[PDB]
């Protein structure tokens, strides 16, 4: 009934459906543009 | 402009040192297909 | 009358807002995102210099 | 050790009752808050007064209802070891067998509920193969008891024999010393007929229950009781809560030897013509649904009395029994001997509510959930798989959430041959 709630539900459904492809594409963009070394978990040395 | 908006950030943890200090908003486009009234006029020059 | 009919319960879903807070200090404060996941040990901290005199 | 892929198929079961039963899928979003219970009204019966001066005699309106709900999932949980070869050889066949077993379980629930909440009871003092056309008489008794009570049969009627009585009917048909068309059919095949004595679907069922005899004897009604039709009643807080119309808690001298499924009949109560309210020549039969306490039971047809003076006219419009209980009315049990029940009903008396299990949600990460369409019985379940290395295995689970409901217990019936001794 609420326009805000309907819009948010549609957006959330699409956002959660496209989660894996978006993550992979963002990783590809970072790899191809900024740096190929993603080392922040490796801070134990 | 005083009421700063917010939305789902698409850039989760940009990792140089510091954040872009940005503001997020959204534009929702929707298409509605429906029958609407049309008027059949007569062109004074020519053509029905 | 005495219309001994059927009784239902109508829980409709337009919520009643009650809470509206503000965060004027956190927005003013700057955010930082360093890529250092060792800080979980709490003995690993970032050191930054101070302007010289 | 030589081994092949050839399968020695061993079983093949049929599910006619579950196939014929209507399946209902009410909205899950509302059912979540409604505590899995949904109420449906009942066809309304109006009173009637004749006269000229009717001052201060205007009645009210009363519409009773029933409630339908569900049970718990009927799963096929099993763990599957990856390293073993006899498990990789058997996984898919296990899935198929799980589907078949789930369908069989649904059919068994349908049959047991129909045979345990069947108000109308037809009984015989001897076996079906005793006299000629005794199977026809058994079917015709049921058809006549449905006709005399004026029960709605628009959707259709059904009669399920057990295999032994079906064979007896076929033997009776084929011993006729003649061969027309029905005898030749009953000779070449075992089928008696597709329609008999007015029923439009007569089948045999391998999964009909056996009604074990009741040891109860010498029971009398304790205290004069009156049961009044009603739709809602006030609770402790003053809120109006709905009332189911297919139950009535009676108080007897002692409920020993009674169980869920026995058939009882008080001495004096007679059936009525429902709409016309004419006293029949048949004893009113009830089925004990639940044995609560030790001196109470719950019978499925509510015994509304035509002669009850405590009933408002609108309530008395629903009367189905010619009299009330009078503190000494002896109750006769009808199943005095074991017998595999034949079950007849109206096609719109048993329904199967079903619900989905939303395990595809983003909540259940780490496990894969898909749908699973049961054959035979037209139902849906979920098929969920998860892994594990604490035991180096994988768990597979086929869940199915449904519930059988008898919306009109006065429409379902039970045939009991050979109720002698």
């Amino acid at each position: 009934e609420n326009r805000l709630e309907s819009i948010l539900s549609r957006f959330d459904a699409d956002w959660t459906a496209s989660d894996e492809a978006r993550r992979e594409a963002k990783n590809d963009l970072f790899f191809s543009r900024v740096s190929q070394w993603d080392d922040w978990l490796s801070q134990y040395t | 402009a005083d009421d700063i908006p917010s939305f789902q950030n698409p850039n989760d943890w940009v990792f140089p040192w510091l954040t872009q200090d940005t503001i997020q908003i959204a534009e929702f486009y929707e298409v509605v297909e429906k029958k609407e009234t049309a008027f059949i006029y007569q062109d004074p020059v020519t053509g029905e | 009358a005495l219309n001994e009919g059927q009784i239902v319960t109508l829980a409709v879903d337009e919520i009643i807002e009650t809470i509206s807070a503000i965060t004027p200090m956190a927005q003013k404060a700057k955010k930082y995102t360093p890529p250092a996941a060792s800080m979980q040990r709490s003995s690993n901290t970032i050191w930054m210099p101070v302007e010289q005199e | 050790t030589l081994a092949v892929d050839e399968i020695i198929e061993t079983i093949s079961a049929i599910t006619p009752m579950a196939q014929k039963a209507k399946k209902y899928t009410p909205p899950a979003a509302s059912m979540q808050r409604s505590s899995n219970t949904i109420w449906m009204p009942v066809e309304q019966e109006s009173p009637t007064q004749e006269g000229w001066d009717l001052t201060d005699k205007a009645t009210g309106l009363l519409e009773l209802n029933v409630a339908v709900n569900m049970g718990e999932p009927d799963n096929d949980f099993f763990q599957l070891r990856a390293d073993d070869l006899r498990d990789e050889t058997a996984y898919r066949r296990r899935i198929q067998s799980a589907a078949r077993k789930l369908a069989n379980n649904v059919e068994l629930k349908v049959a047991n509920m129909a045979a345990e909440m069947g108000s109308l009871v037809i009984t015989s003092p001897d076996a079906i193969g005793t006299n000629t056309a005794d199977a026809w008489n058994f079917v015709a008794d049921a058809e006549e008891i449905m006709f005399s009570r004026e029960l709605n049969r628009d959707m259709g009627t059904s009669y399920f024999f057990n295999p032994q009585d079906y064979k007896k009917a076929g033997y009776d048909l084929t011993k006729r010393d003649i061969f027309g068309r029905i005898p030749e059919e009953a000779y070449r095949d075992g089928t008696i007929q597709r329609q008999v004595a007015g029923f439009d679907d007569v089948l045999r069922s391998p999964k009909l229950p056996v009604l074990t005899k009741s040891t109860a004897t010498g029971i009398t009604v304790s205290g004069a009781q009156s049961f009044k039709p009603v739709a809602w009643q006030l609770d402790n807080d003053g809120n109006k809560v709905n009332v189911d119309n297919r139950f009535a808690t009676v108080t007897l001298s002692a409920t020993t030897g009674m169980k869920r499924g026995d058939k009882i009949s008080f001495a004096g109560v007679k059936f009525l013509g429902q709409m016309a309210k004419n006293v029949l020549a048949q004893d009113a039969t009830f089925s004990v649904v639940r044995v609560v306490d030790g001196t109470h039971v719950e019978i499925t047809p509510k015994p509304v009395a035509l002669d009850d003076v405590s009933l408002s006219p609108e309530q008395r419009a629903y009367a189905n029994v010619n009299t009330s209980l009078a503190d000494a009315m002896a109750v006769n049990i009808l199943n005095v001997k074991d017998a595999r029940t034949n079950v007849f009903w109206a096609d719109d008396a048993i329904r199967i509510v079903s619900q989905p299990i939303p395990a595809n949600h983003e909540l259940f990460a780490g496990m894969k959930t898909t749908s699973f369409s049961i054959p035979d019985v037209g139902l849906n379940g979920i098929f969920a798989t998860q892994g594990d290395i604490s035991t180096l295995s994988g768990l597979c689970r086929i869940a199915l959430w449904y519930g059988v409901n008898a919306t009109r217990p006065e429409a379902i019936g039970v045939g009991l041959p050979g109720q002698t001794a």
